[PDB]
RNA sequence: GGUCAUAACCAUGUCUGGACGUGGCAAGGGUGGUAA
């Protein structure tokens, strides 16, 4: 019971922010995560990516 | 070696010597394959298909090989009774 | 063996072995050289069996045949008796002789104008030609030789027991070796007697 | 143009089959555990992925009645990230020559490494086959398998070698002196070598055996060829 | 199966001395002139 309930709710949260696919969703793919995917989900990155800026330096301001 | 993907990984499968059932390196320079030529055994003349063996350098350098080559060949030809 | 009588002992050759004193063997044993001896004499001599000689002659010879190009089965001897013998050997069957002092580093070097690179070796007497044997295990050569009854076995894949303290025992054994390889590879086989004499495979010896 | 090239003429048997092109991988050479003697053979199959990483350039010197006499001894690593690495040391009276002497010697001693998985397969190995060791004069390393994404956790010196090997994740433990790095690096190199010599239940299936490249291609090695 | 001898004494040291650091291979050019 510990492995099921924990893993399910862990992976749910990784999917909810979208640093992980649901075409993955196994505990092994947690380990395939890396630094850059987190940093992509940051607000200033998403401002730049999907809204008006001229550089990343603009977007933070 | 086979993964769950069915990918047949590892650069090469190394040969396993018949001397003592263990595996040689890739820089062991005392490990020798020795090809014996078969004959028809009706007239005594060369006939095609060789019997090939392989022996590891470890048993060779201590000097066990003379018995090993004999024992391998004794269960076949051209020694069947010694 | 298993061939009818054409790869089995002949009545003729028994006489030749015994006249050349090959059956007699030195006064010492090893822990590897006691599987070819039968027993000891009244005297300190230890009597090699000739049945045991005959089988070992054959599969030894069959390996010498198995190379496609015979021009690189390099024979070696440095003791005086096995000099005249090897020269006729390597004339009869395609081989490369190395008579006298070996000059070490022959196969180890890259730069040397006497560089060789054979596949097999056939050596007389391990404890006189120890230099090429040691060097064999740096270039992955199989090895064959003629052991007495006390020669050290180490880097010897197959042995062919013999008396080999000189006399006719040396030259006779190299002659028999050359007889077999031609029956198997060539078309000299007829199972009726070979023309060539074991006489001119013997030692030169100080002449009249 | 006005300038040709001519590079490499083999005087070695193994060199001749490669130059005439009948051997087409290193894996053929290694399976018969043949000597290599010419450093162009290795650099023909590879040499399109080999880097060098000069570890140390260390002085040594002997004594004579006229004073000091100094020789420079340098260690140089070599390896592609596909699993072939090697190592060499060499000394000479001058510096640059010693380095270039070491890059040759290092090419000669290249060996393969065998990689495996932590415990569950998902394709593309990432770690060491099993927990192995290797000692050189009271320095040793104990390469211990590791799960994905932990990187190579080692001192700076073995972190070079293991990275060049393409081994992604590893844990190590050392014992004894490691400030005499000539031992330390050779001991790492020793450990990675043993991977193919370690018997595993995988390898218990029987190997077919096949005739030597020397044997099969002997008709091309005799015409005028060495 | 091979033949040969006698050792005294003998301590100490003013002294602020040694050039070593990274694999470049690598000029690349011709107006005058017999003829013209």
């Amino acid at each position: 019971p510990r492995r099921l309930f924990e893993g399910n709710a862990l992976l749910r949260r990784l999917v909810r922010i979208g640093v992980l696919d649901e075409g993955k969703m196994k505990l092994d793919y947690i380990l395939g995560l890396k630094i850059e995917d987190f940093l992509e989900r940051r607000l200033q990155t998403q401002v730049f990516k999907l809204g008006l800026a001229k550089s990343i330096h603009h977007a933070r301001v | 070696m086979q993964s769950n993907a069915g990918e047949f990984v590892d650069l090469y499968v190394p040969r396993k010597c018949s001397a003592s059932n263990r595996i040689i390196g890739a820089k062991d320079h005392a490990s020798i394959p020795m090809n014996v030529a078969e004959v028809d055994k009706v007239t005594g003349r060369f006939n095609g298909q060789s019997k090939t063996y392989a022996i590891c350098g470890a048993i060779r350098r201590m000097g066990e090989s003379d018995d090993s080559i004999l024992r391998l060949a004794k269960s076949h030809g051209i020694v069947s009774q010694n | 063996s298993g061939a009818l009588d054409v790869l089995q002992m002949k009545e003729e050759d028994v006489l030749k072995f015994l006249a050349a004193g090959t059956h007699l063997g030195g006064t010492n044993l090893d822990f590897q050289m006691e599987q070819y001896i039968y027993k000891r004499k009244s005297d300190g001599i230890y009597i090699i069996n000739l049945k045991r000689t005959w089988e070992k002659l054959l599969l030894a010879a069959r390996a010498i045949v198995a190379i496609e190009n015979p021009a690189d089965v390099s024979v070696i001897s440095s003791r005086n008796t096995g000099q005249r013998a090897v020269l006729k050997f390597a004339a009869a069957t395609g081989a490369t002789p190395i008579a006298g002092r070996f000059t070490p580093g022959t196969f180890t070097n890259q730069i040397q104008a006497a560089f060789r690179e054979p596949r097999l070796l056939v050596v007389t007497d391990p404890r006189a030609d120890h230099q090429p044997l040691t060097e064999a295990s740096y270039v992955n050569l199989p090895t064959i030789a003629l052991c007495n009854t006390d020669s050290p076995l180490r880097y010897v894949d197959i042995a062919i027991p013999c008396n080999n303290k000189g006399a006719h025992s040396v030259g006779l054994m190299w002659w028999m070796l050359a007889r077999e390889v031609l029956r198997m590879r060539g078309t000299i086989s007829r199972e009726h007697p070979w023309e060539v004499m074991p006489d001119l495979y013997f030692y030169r010896d100080p002449e009249e | 143009g006005k300038a040709g090239d001519k590079e490499w003429l083999p005087v070695t048997k193994l060199g001749r089959l490669v130059k005439d092109m009948k051997i087409k991988s290193l894996e053929e050479i290694y399976l018969f555990s043949l000597p290599i003697k010419e450093s162009e053979i290795i650099d023909f199959f590879l040499g399109a992925a080999l880097k060098d990483k000069v570890l140390k350039i260390m002085p040594v010197q002997k004594q004579t009645q006229a004073g000091q006499r100094t020789r420079f001894k340098a260690f140089v690593a070599i390896g592609d990230y596909n699993g072939h690495v090697g190592l060499g040391m060499k000394c000479s009276k001058e510096v640059a020559t010693a380095i270039r002497g070491a890059i040759i010697l290092a090419k000669l001693s290249i060996v393969p490494v065998r990689r495996g998985y932590w415990g569950n397969k998902i394709g593309k190995p990432h770690t060491v086959r099993c927990k192995v060791t290797g000692r050189c004069g009271s320095v040793l390393v104990r390469l211990i398998p590791a799960p994905r994404g932990t990187g190579i956790i080692s001192a700076p010196v073995p972190k070079k070698l293991l990275l060049m090997a393409g081994i992604d994740d590893c844990y190590t433990s050392a014992g004894g002196c490691t400030a005499t790095l000539g031992n330390f690096a050779k001991a790492t190199f020793d450990a990675i070598s043993k991977t193919y010599s370690y018997l595993t239940p995988d390898l218990w299936k029987e190997t077919v055996f096949t005739k030597s490249p020397y044997q099969e291609f002997t008709d091309h090695l005799v015409k005028t060829h060495t």
